[PDB]
């Protein structure tokens, strides 16, 4: 049949928020460290285990964010975060201006 | 090979001192080791920064003990002053 | 490259965030936030090892620069 | 040892030394090794019990970091504590805002 | 024959007036002396038997109203974000959710 | 002599103008007390810190230093006064 | 000359900077380069600041510099306001500024 | 007794980009403060750097990297020249 929109959503949920395995595969997201690292340096090398760390921070991070943005949204009658959302909570943190 | 130091046994020691029955995972301890460096670091450096404070030479004791009452919680930071003084009344006791 | 960070790994990361609808312009918002904080990151990263006189960026260097950005990390020899 | 001496598990040498290199004050004292050495075994002791606890409720013989996350977060002072530190391999906690709850 | 007023002001503006009057100054805003009062009481059930340094008292009024007027900017953002113009108190928990306070 | 209720001293006028440099037009009822709450937190935090600075200096009398270290152990910096 | 500031050219005190990091125990040992360095470090920022902090000071027809001024200054200054983003000044007061919602139309 | 402050330096500088402007009490205390809390973070953060690498000094390498890790970019490139330039002015001279 159909699952009603909204519900595998919740399912979603259920399942990342027990887990503790990292979200964005791997190589991408090296790839896109040693682009950001090669603008500051020439001919740099990582320790995969730094490579790691840096997920780490960057998914911590990045998962605290979306939950102040979903306080935002919600805060503001809504249930899907939009950009604003992310803006405001960034603003309130003192990250962005 | 570089003999590279770490908090690992005596985490072990305690641990089982808590739970005999247990075991812990190596990425458990590494973030174990963490903790103790971070905590060991910050507690030093309000030491420091009272003796700074206070014009004097020696971070003592009493530095420690009013440190971890600046860092720590109400009731982990009474609990970490009951243990300290009782550790360090029983030290200057033996020698 | 930047874009390498997939739409779907978004909402997989949101999902973990406890978030349950997401909106399109959100993915491009949350690549430009991730961007920045990697610069800044591995700027004081780089800049560690550059002292330290290695061609090599280190786990360690990367650690230094979470605990300088207020954003501790454990787990890698802290 | 010293240690011994003060009822610790903790190496006291290992925390004197670390005072002394750590360019923290010109002159160390003696009992602050001891102090500051049985503060933090008591602390370590407190989060393994939680961790332990934990994973005795996952069902698990060696604790992981998901366990200690779990103990740290769940506590209220020791969440406190570690407020500005993120756990490898932790996660979050399970938490649901209600009005995205079915209905 | 009788005497009339001429008008009456909308509601509103004199709050705007208020704004930039308070933001062209920087005299500190909350009255000296309750404030005194009610630090020495918070300072008591610390601890009994404390004076104080008249700057000390000043340093502290002084960190605290900069703290309570970024904390109403956040409020203003949370009640713009949520399309109203009042600020309520739901607005003044998230914004201490969002800063991390507790 | 005691001193009790010190906290309503924060008169409503007085939050009023504090709000109104925070760059808020209209202020709810209920925030007063809300906001009431918020500074006595806020002051048995600071207050804590440098009653325990005092403390361990063996003074009777509260410093504008120790107030100046507490801020700046709660990452709240001040300059004027010191330091 | 014998002041160290002027071998250096610079307005500071390098000797009280040198004893300073001396006697802060940053590390076992100072080099002699870096009380230089960190002196003409402090000077810049100095520099910098009083220069917008007069200009502010200019702009309100005053003599004198005053908080406000040196608040004005720093927290209209990106980078400085992001230096000091984390500190307060005693009556330092807030830049003017009113939400676009709250202006009557 | 002696409570040493910044406060002649700031003059000297000030009459340097201002010879016609006066500072008053409390904004010399202010950026007394702020000198000294410059002072402190640049000088920790060179402790930690000459830790971090196993060091026992602090060269001013150590500061200049420092400087580097705290203030902004145009800001933190000024300072690093004038570091520079007055650390080879005290070397020549």
């Amino acid at each position: 049949h159909r699952y009603r929109p909204g519900t595998v959503a919740l399912r979603e949920i259920r399942r990342y928020q027990k887990s503790t395995e990292l979200l964005i595969r791997k190589l991408p997201f090296q790839r896109l460290v040693r682009e950001i690292a090669q603008d500051f340096k020439t001919d740099l090398r990582f320790q995969s285990s730094a490579v790691m760390a840096l997920q780490e921070a960057s998914e911590a991070y990045l998962v605290a964010l979306f939950e102040d943005t979903n306080l935002c949204a919600i805060h503001a009658k809504r249930v899907t975060i939009m950009p604003k959302d992310i803006q405001l909570a960034r603003r309130i943190r003192g990250e962005r201006a | 090979k570089t003999r590279k130091e770490s908090y690992a046994i005596y985490v072990y020691k305690v641990l089982k001192q808590v739970h005999p029955d247990t075991g812990i995972s190596s990425k458990a301890m590494s973030i174990m080791n963490s903790f103790v460096n971070d905590v060991f670091e910050r507690i030093a450096g309000e030491a420091s920064r009272l003796a700074h404070y206070n014009k004097r030479s020696t971070i003592t004791s009493r530095e420690i003990q009013t440190a971890v009452r600046l860092l720590l919680p109400g009731e982990l930071a009474k609990h970490a002053v009951s243990e300290g003084t009782k550790a360090v009344t029983k030290y200057t006791s033996a020698k | 490259n930047i874009q390498g960070i997939t739409k779907p790994a978004i909402r997989r990361l949101a999902r973990r965030g406890g978030v349950k609808r997401i909106s399109g312009l959100i993915y491009e918002e949350t690549r430009g936030v991730l961007k920045v904080f990697l610069e800044n990151v591995i700027r004081d990263a780089v800049t560690y090892t550059e002292h330290a006189k290695r061609k090599t960026v280190t786990a360690m260097d990367v650690v230094y620069a979470l605990k300088r950005q207020g954003r501790t990390l454990y787990g890698f020899g802290g | 040892t010293r240690s011994s001496r003060a009822g610790l598990q903790f190496p006291v040498g290992r925390v004197h030394r670390l005072l002394r290199k750590g360019n923290y004050a010109e002159r160390v004292g003696a009992g602050a090794p001891v102090y500051l050495a049985a503060v933090l075994e008591y602390l370590t002791a407190e989060i393994l019990e939680l961790a332990g606890n934990a994973a005795r409720d996952n069902k698990k013989t060696r604790i992981i970091p998901r366990h200690l996350q779990l103990a740290v977060r769940n506590d209220e002072e020791l969440n406190k504590l570690l407020g500005r530190v993120t756990i490898a391999q932790g996660g979050v906690l399970p938490n649901i805002q209600s009005v995205l709850l079915p209905k």
